[PDB]
């Protein structure tokens, strides 16, 4: 997952 | 500027995030957003005008922040849905299975359902625990934006999710999306904030  | 959930704001003339919700702290105006959008005292601008600065944030671990605004700003109990608005009525937490929508400057207003709670995202910076997962899609730039039921119950602010190379997870089926948001209730009690409602 990544920020957004 | 009129402060509405879902609209763009820049941080230190560089990054973009979306406004989550209009809140007050005594006589002080603010809006809650995501912690990863800025550090304390970074400058928030809406439409090229300075509107306030980051007052507090926790990221990673959690992902929350509130921006204190100058008094010239107009707080509103609304979240953008295209040209229309959803009224913020309160912050009852919805359960897994409930339908929810979210608003931000990159993908607009998208709806889906809550699929899981207390999810950990392992971001490059460190883990963020306790996130709720919905399958409404979202994209880079949507961080900080509102998650709200159509009945006006404010759920949280956009943190992150599983991005594809187009910069969002809207082109992969809902069953496969992980769009993660930070729960609003711990942000409100942690900073002593009250939601603006209508």
């Amino acid at each position: 997952a990544a920020p957004f | 500027a009129n402060i509405v959930g879902g609209i763009e704001y820049s941080i230190n003339n560089a990054s973009l995030c979306s406004v989550g919700f209009s809140v007050t702290r005594g006589a002080t105006k603010g809006f809650v957003t995501a912690g990863h959008c800025g550090t304390v005292n970074a400058t928030a601008r809406i439409g090229g005008a300075v509107v306030g600065t980051f007052a507090a944030r926790v990221f990673p671990g959690n992902d929350r922040a509130w921006v204190s605004l100058t008094s010239a700003q107009t707080l509103l109990p609304r979240v953008a849905n295209g040209s229309s608005f959803v009224t913020v009525r309160g912050s009852t937490e919805a359960a897994v299975g409930a339908a929810v929508c979210r608003s931000g400057r990159t993908t607009g207003y998208q709806c889906g359902t809550i699929t899981a709670k207390n999810v950990t995202a392992n971001y490059a910076e460190g883990a963020v625990r306790g996130l709720t997962q919905g399958n409404a899609c979202a994209g880079r730039g949507d961080s900080g934006g509102s998650w709200i039921t159509s009945a006006g119950q404010a759920q949280g602010v956009m943190s992150g999710g599983n991005v594809q190379s187009n910069g969002n997870n809207c082109g992969i089926p809902a069953s496969q999306r992980s769009s993660l948001f930070e729960r609003l209730q711990p942000i409100l009690s942690q900073y002593g904030l009250s939601l603006v409602t209508g």
